[PDB]
């Protein structure tokens, strides 16, 4: 301990948190829920008409 | 829009020695005044649309 640092975080001279004059940035991932399992999408015969009530 | 409309005369005999005056052909007009818009819509919906066989 040797030195006399100039903490450029400090809103002035006189303070305790060191912090604070910096900002809280974007992480660059956006979490989101789960997509649940869909086992019942597959596993069954579709098909594909152009017109008609049924 | 506005239609003027003329037309009217008379015929008298004369006295000499006196001042002819004059006689009134008066006017008037006809007015068309322009209705409010007249419309027809009708609206059709997509599912209508999906499942018919014609257009």
């Amino acid at each position: 301990a040797n030195f006399t640092p100039s903490r450029l975080g400090l809103v002035n001279n006189t303070g305790t948190g060191v912090k604070d004059l910096f900002l809280k940035t974007f992480a660059g991932e956006v979490l989101s829920a789960f997509r649940k399992a869909t086992i019942f999408e597959d596993l069954h015969t579709v098909r594909t008409i152009s017109s008609g009530k049924s | 829009a506005q239609f003027p409309i003329v037309g009217l005369s008379s015929t008298s005999y004369h006295s000499p020695g006196t001042q002819l005056t004059g006689n009134a052909i008066k006017h008037a007009e006809a007015v068309i005044n322009i209705d409010d818009k007249l419309v027809s819509n009708v609206f059709i919906a997509d599912v209508d649309e999906a499942m018919n066989h014609y257009d």
